[PDB]
C-alpha cells in the first residue's frame, strides 16, 4: 500500500510535461511545499553561495509566526545580532543600503512587524532565482520532484486506498465515515454521496456545487472550514475526502445541551467569523450558515460544512433566493435582487440568535410555514429580550439589520467590522485564528447518531455518469502537505539508497554509460508494447527500445508511422500507431503525464521527420 | 545579375579554351588498359578459392 | 544592353564547345570495341552477409587494406566491419541521426561522416588513450553533407545540398577551397587517382571536373536528363562514370571532352544510386533503387550480370581496392559482399 516513486529517469518525460506547461520557474516550484523542501535541500546541502540565503529565509519564517511583540523584539534583535547575518551583511551578493536601513529603522524603534524582514525576503527571492534556481534544475532534487510530481499527478482514488471505519453524519445523500488513508495513513472524514439516491431527489448540480465551491475554498489551510482533500468516485458514489470532524454537529449538540450562554455563543461566533472571512476572500457566499451545518472535532473547536449551497460571486452575483427559511436575508429572498457576502452576516445573527433562544429569531411559536417566516424577515424588527447585554443587543441589531446598506460586515470592510463589535471586545483574533481559546463542550468520546440530519427501482444511465466525468480531484496544496507531514522524508531516504546500489550495481556489471547522451534523443522511458515492458528512446528519425541486458536491437523509423491516436483497451488509455504496411503498434504508459508526452512528442517527432526526409533527394521515397 | 553573366562568360572561355583528343584515340587508350589489366581483376578473370580471403586463402 | 551582350556571347561560346566536341566526334567507344570479346555472364555468390545496423544503410566506404568497411546509417551510427570475419571492429553512435554518407582515411587512422546537421564529423580511430573520439567538426557548409572523401589525414573534399564542394584542413575546422558552379544540390565526388582534380555530380543534372589546388572548374559534362546521384573515377584517372535518377549510367572521357556510352535498358526504369569500376575497368557495376545492382560491360556496354540479394534499394557499393570483392549496402538495412 506505500508510495513507490518513479526511477530518476521519469525525468526526460516529466521535464517536458512540465516545462511545456510553464511549470518549471522559481515561483511555481518555490511555492509548492515539496518543491520548497527539495529546493532547500539543494541549496543548504550541495551548494555554499545559496546556504545562508535559505537558513536567513527560514528564520524570517520562524519570526513571521511568533505570536507575542515581545518574542518578536526578542527575536528581531537576535536574527540582525546574529552571524548569517553578518555573512549576509559581509559577502559578494549582500542586503540593499535601503532594506537594512528600513529594517534598522523599525528595529532601533522597536516597532517588530511579523513583517518586518520582508525587504529581506524580497532580495533573498531575488537572487535565488536565475543561477541558483537553473542549478536546482539540473541538480537529482529536482529529479526528485520530478519524482514526487509523477505521483502527484497519477492519483487514481478508489475505495481500497481508504482503511473505513464508523459513520461520523448522516444526510438525504449519503453518510460520513471516519477513515484513514493506506498511503500516509493521514486520518480523513469520507463522505459518500449515493448516486441511485441523487439522480431520485436529482440533487446532482448539488453534488457538483459542492466540489466546486470546495476547490474554491481548500486551499490556505482555514481552520474553520471542512476543506477537501481530495475527490473521487465510484460507480454508485461520489466520495469527498474532508477534514475529519468526528464530535457531531451544533444542532445535535443544541438540542443535548440546551441554550449557550453569550460567553459560550461568543467561542462559536467567533470561530464562525473566522470562516466566513476566509471565503468571503476567495468570493464565496456560504448561503446555507445554521446550527446542523456547525461540525465539531474532538476538543469541541467547530468548522463550517456543507458547501453544497455556496456560490462564487466573482463574477456574477446571484439574486436566487437560496437557503434555510429561518436565516435568508431580505436581499436573498426577494429574487431578481442580487446579493453578495452580506447575505452570510445576516444568517450568523439569526444562528447566533438561536444557540441563546432555541430557535430563529422569525420563528415565532415555531411558526413551520415557510411565508410566516419570510415576511417576519422583511417587515418587522426583531425584539430582542432584555435578558441580552447591550454589546449582545448592539451586534445583533447590527448582523440582522434588513439594510444591507447598514448591516455589520456590509459597510465596506467585511469581518473586520464584526470583529470590531463591542461583543467581541475581550477577544484576541489571533489567539482565536491560533484555535488558543476553551471550547465550551468538549463531545463525549464516541457517541453515536451525533451528525444526522433532521429526516432499487431507479438505474444509472450513462448520461448520468457524463454529468459526474469531471468530479475527481486532488487538491495539490493538501497532498503535498499530507505527504510532508507523513511520508516524505523516509521515502526519499529509502529512494536515495535504492537508487544508490543501482549505481554501484551497475558500475560492476559494465553498464555504466547512458545510451540516452550524446546524441540527439528527444525522450526516453518505459512503456508497455503490444504486453512486454521495454524501456524506450525516440530521437528524431526513429523510436528504438530495450529490454534489460542490453542496448537497443529494434526500433521504428518516422517515416514508417502514420498516426499517432489514442485507444481504450480494458478501461486503460494507450496509443495506436498505425505503421506503413497496414501494420498496428500499441503502447501503454504507466502514467498520464507520460501518455500525454509520448502521444505529444511521436507526432511532432514524425510529422516533421517526414516533412524533412521529403526534401533530401538521397533519403526520400522515389517513383 | 551583370557580375554573375561575367562571372558566366569566363568560365565558358576557360572551359572551351582547352586541348581535345579525338574519341578514337580515347576511346583505344581505355581499351588498351582493360586489357592490359584484365588478368589482375578479379571480378573478370574469377580466382581459385585459395587465392580468394572471401572463400579460403 | 549589357547583360544583352553577356548573356548572348556566353550562349555563342556554348556552341563553340559544343562545335569543338562534336569536331572530335570521329569514332564511338563502341564502334572501336567491337573486336573484343564479350566479358559473357557474370555471376556472383554472396560470400558474407554484414549483419547490426537497426535500420536503412545509406553509404558505405571500404578501407585501402581491402578487408575493413565502414558503413553508415539510418540507425544514427556508423559500423566499422572486418569483411572477412564479419565482426564490428568499432560500432559509433553519432551525436546527429541524420548521416547520410561516410568515409574511411586511406591510412586508416580516421573515418568521416555526415548528413543533415551539415557538418562533416571526423572520428579518429586509434586514439592515444584508446577510444574512438570525434576530433574534428567540420562546419561551413550551410546545407546538407552529401559525400566526404579524404586526401589524406588532414585534407577532406566534401559535397553538399549547398551546391558547394570544398576542401578542408582538418587541423585548422577551416574550408581551403570552395568549389562554386553548380546550380543544384552537389550529391556525389570521386577523386582521381593522383587527387590533384575531382568530379562531382549534381541534381543540376552535371558533372563537373575540378582542380583541388587552383580551386577552379575545368571541365563540365552534361547529358543526363535527371539527378547525377553517384559518381566514380576509371582506374586510369582520364574518365569517369555517373549514375543518375534516368535510369542511365554513362561514360565521360575528359580527355575527348565528351561522354563516351550510356548503359541502360528499357527493363530497367529506376534510378540508380550508386556506382563503381572493378579493378580493370571493364566492368561498371551500379545500384538501382529496383533492389538490384548491375554489371555492365564498359567497353562494349552490355549488361553481364545482375546481383540480386537484398529487399529494398541498392542504395551504395564498392568495389575493393584489390579487385576481390564488391560490397551493397541496402535499405534492408544489410550489407553483402560479393564474390
Ligand atoms: F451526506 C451527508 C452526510 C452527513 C450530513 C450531515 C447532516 C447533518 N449535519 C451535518 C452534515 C455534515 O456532517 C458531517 C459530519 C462529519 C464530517 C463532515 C460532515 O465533514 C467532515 O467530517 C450531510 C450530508
Ligand atoms: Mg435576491
Amino acid at each position: 500500500k506505500k508510495i513507490l516513486l518513479p526511477e530518476p529517469s521519469i525525468r526526460s518525460v516529466m521535464q517536458k510535461y512540465l516545462e511545456d506547461r510553464g511549470e518549471v520557474t522559481f515561483e511555481k516550484i518555490f511555492s509548492q511545499k515539496l518543491g520548497y523542501l527539495l529546493f532547500r535541500d539543494f541549496c543548504l546541502n550541495h551548494l555554499e553561495e545559496a546556504r545562508p540565503l535559505v537558513e536567513f529565509y527560514e528564520e524570517i519564517k520562524k519570526y513571521e509566526k511568533l505570536e507575542t511583540e515581545e518574542e518578536r523584539v526578542a527575536r528581531s534583535r537576535e536574527i540582525f545580532d546574529s552571524y548569517i547575518m553578518k555573512e549576509l551583511l559581509a559577502c559578494s551578493h549582500p542586503f540593499s543600503k535601503s532594506a537594512t536601513e528600513h529594517v534598522q529603522g523599525h528595529l532601533g524603534k522597536k516597532q517588530v512587524p511579523p513583517d518586518l524582514f520582508q525587504p529581506y525576503i524580497e532580495e533573498i527571492c531575488q537572487n535565488l532565482r536565475g543561477d541558483v534556481f537553473q542549478k536546482f534544475i539540473e541538480s537529482d532534487k529536482f529529479t526528485r520532484f520530478c519524482q514526487w510530481k509523477n505521483v502527484e499527478l497519477n492519483i487514481h482514488l478508489t475505495m481500497n486506498d481508504f482503511s473505513v471505519h464508523r459513520i461520523i453524519g448522516r444526510g438525504g445523500f449519503g453518510e460520513v465515515y471516519g477513515c484513514r488513508k493506506a498511503d500516509t495513513g493521514k486520518m480523513y472524514a469520507m463522505k459518500c454521496l449515493d448516486k441511485k439516491r441523487i439522480k431520485m431527489k436529482q440533487g446532482e448540480t448539488l453534488a457538483l456545487n459542492e466540489r466546486i465551491m470546495l476547490s474554491l475554498v481548500s486551499t490556505g489551510d482555514c481552520p474553520f472550514i471542512v476543506c477537501m482533500s481530495y475527490a473521487f468516485h465510484t460507480p454508485d458514489k461520489l466520495s469527498f475526502i474532508l477534514d475529519l470532524m468526528n464530535g457531531g454537529d451544533l444542532h445535535y449538540h443544541l438540542s443535548q445541551h440546551g441554550v449557550f450562554s453569550e460567553a459560550d455563543m461568543r467561542f462559536y461566533a467567533a470561530e464562525i467569523i473566522l470562516g466566513l472571512e476566509h471565503m468571503h476572500n476567495r468570493f464565496v457566499v456560504y448561503r446555507d450558515l445554521k446550527p446542523a451545518n456547525i461540525l465539531l472535532d474532538e476538543h469541541g473547536h467547530v468548522r463550517i460544512s456543507d458547501l453544497g449551497l455556496a456560490c462564487d460571486f466573482s463574477k456574477k452575483k446571484p439574486h436566487a433566493s437560496v437557503g434555510t427559511h429561518g436565516y435568508m436575508a431580505p436581499e436573498v429572498l426577494q429574487k431578481g435582487v442580487a446579493y453578495d457576502s452580506s447575505a452570510d452576516w445576516f444568517s450568523l445573527g439569526c444562528m447566533l440568535f438561536k444557540l441563546l433562544r432555541g430557535h430563529s429569531p422569525f420563528r415565532q411559536h415555531k411558526t413551520k410555514d415557510k411565508h410566516e417566516i419570510d415576511r417576519m424577515t422583511l417587515t418587522m424588527a426583531v425584539e430582542l429580550p432584555d435578558s441580552f447585554s447591550p454589546e449582545l443587543r448592539s451586534l445583533l441589531e447590527g448582523l440582522l439589520q434588513r439594510d444591507v446598506n447598514r448591516r455589520l460586515g456590509c459597510l465596506g470592510r467585511g469581518a473586520q467590522e464584526v470583529k470590531e463589535s463591542p461583543f467581541f471586545r475581550s477577544l484576541d483574533w489571533q489567539m482565536v485564528f491560533l484555535q488558543k481559546y476553551p471550547p465550551p463542550l468538549i463531545p463525549p468520546r464516541g457517541e453515536v447518531n451525533a451528525a444526522d440530519a433532521f429526516d432499487k427501482g431507479i438505474k444509472l444511465l450513462d448520461s448520468d455518469q457524463e454529468l459526474y466525468r469531471n468530479f475527481p480531484l486532488t487538491i495539490s496544496e493538501r497532498w503535498q502537505q499530507e505527504v510532508a507531514e507523513t511520508v516524505f522524508d523516509t521515502i526519499n531516504a529509502e529512494t536515495d539508497r535504492l537508487e544508490a546500489r543501482k549505481k554501484a550495481k551497475n558500475k560492476q556489471l559494465g553498464h555504466e554509460e547512458d545510451y540516452a547522451l550524446g546524441k540527439d534523443c528527444i525522450m526516453h522511458g518505459y512503456m508497455s508494447k503490444m504486453w512486454q515492458r521495454r524501456y524506450f528512446y525516440l530521437f528524431p528519425n526513429r523510436l528504438e527500445w530495450r529490454g534489460e541486458g542490453e542496448a537497443p536491437q529494434s526500433l521504428l523509423t518516422m517515416e514508417e508511422i502514420q498516426s499517432v491516436e489514442e485507444t481504450q483497451i480494458k478501461e486503460r488509455k494507450c496509443l495506436l500507431l498505425k505503421i506503413r504496411g497496414g501494420k498496428q503498434f500499441i503502447l501503454q504508459c504507466d502514467s498520464d503525464p507520460e501518455l500525454v508526452q509520448w502521444k505529444k512528442e511521436l507526432r511532432d517527432a514524425y510529422r516533421e521527420a517526414q516533412q524533412l526526409v521529403q526534401r533530401v533527394p538521397k533519403m526520400k521515397n522515389k517513383p | 545579375s551583370i557580375a554573375q553573366a561575367r562571372k558566366l562568360v569566363e568560365q565558358l572561355k576557360m572551359e572551351a579554351n582547352i586541348d581535345r583528343i579525338k574519341v578514337s584515340k580515347a576511346a583505344a587508350d581505355l581499351m588498351a588498359y582493360c586489357e592490359a589489366h584484365a588478368k589482375e581483376d578479379p571480378l573478370l578473370t574469377p580466382v581459385p578459392a585459395s587465392e580468394n580471403p572471401f572463400r579460403e586463402k | 544592353s549589357e547583360l544583352d551582350q553577356l548573356r548572348q556571347e556566353a550562349e555563342q561560346l556554348k556552341n563553340q564547345i559544343r562545335d569543338a566536341r562534336k569536331a572530335c566526334a570521329d569514332a564511338t567507344l563502341s564502334q572501336i570495341t567491337n573486336n573484343i570479346d564479350p566479358v559473357g555472364r557474370i555471376q556472383m555468390r554472396t560470400r558474407r552477409t554484414l549483419r547490426g545496423h537497426l535500420a536503412k544503410i545509406y553509404a558505405m566506404h571500404w578501407g585501402t587494406d581491402s578487408r575493413l568497411l565502414v558503413s553508415a546509417s539510418q540507425d544514427g551510427k556508423l559500423i566499422i566491419w572486418d569483411s572477412y570475419t564479419t565482426n564490428k571492429v568499432h560500432a559509433i553512435p553519432l551525436r546527429s541521426s541524420w548521416v547520410m554518407t561516410c568515409a574511411y582515411a586511406p591510412s586508416g587512422n580516421y573515418v568521416a561522416c555526415g548528413g543533415l546537421d551539415n557538418i562533416c564529423s571526423i572520428y579518429n580511430l586509434k586514439t592515444r588513450e584508446g577510444n574512438v573520439r570525434v576530433s574534428r567538426e567540420l562546419a561551413g557548409h550551410t546545407g546538407y553533407l552529401s559525400c566526404c572523401r579524404f586526401l589524406d589525414d588532414n585534407q577532406i573534399v566534401t559535397s553538399s545540398g549547398d551546391t558547394t564542394c570544398a576542401l578542408w584542413d582538418i587541423e585548422t575546422g577551416q574550408q581551403t577551397t570552395t568549389f562554386t558552379g553548380h546550380t543544384g544540390d552537389v550529391m556525389s565526388l570521386s577523386l582521381a587517382p593522383d587527387t590533384r582534380l575531382f568530379v562531382s555530380g549534381a541534381c543540376d543534372a552535371s558533372a563537373k571536373l575540378w582542380d583541388v589546388r587552383e580551386g577552379m572548374c575545368r571541365q563540365t559534362f552534361t547529358g543526363h536528363e535527371s539527378d547525377i546521384n553517384a559518381i566514380c573515377f576509371f582506374p586510369n584517372g582520364n574518365a569517369f562514370a555517373t549514375g543518375s535518377d534516368d535510369a542511365t549510367c554513362r561514360l565521360f572521357d575528359l580527355r575527348a571532352d565528351q561522354e563516351l556510352m550510356t548503359y541502360s535498358h528499357d527493363n530497367i526504369i529506376c534510378g540508380i544510386t550508386s556506382v563503381s569500376f572493378s579493378k580493370s575497368g571493364r566492368l561498371l557495376l551500379a545500384g538501382y533503387d529496383d533492389f538490384n545492382c548491375n554489371v555492365w560491360d564498359a567497353l562494349k556496354a552490355d549488361r553481364a550480370g545482375v546481383l540480386a540479394g537484398h529487399d529494398n534499394r541498392v542504395s551504395c557499393l564498392g568495389v575493393t581496392d584489390d579487385g576481390m570483392a564488391v560490397a551493397t549496402g541496402s535499405w534492408d538495412s544489410f550489407l553483402k559482399i560479393w564474390n
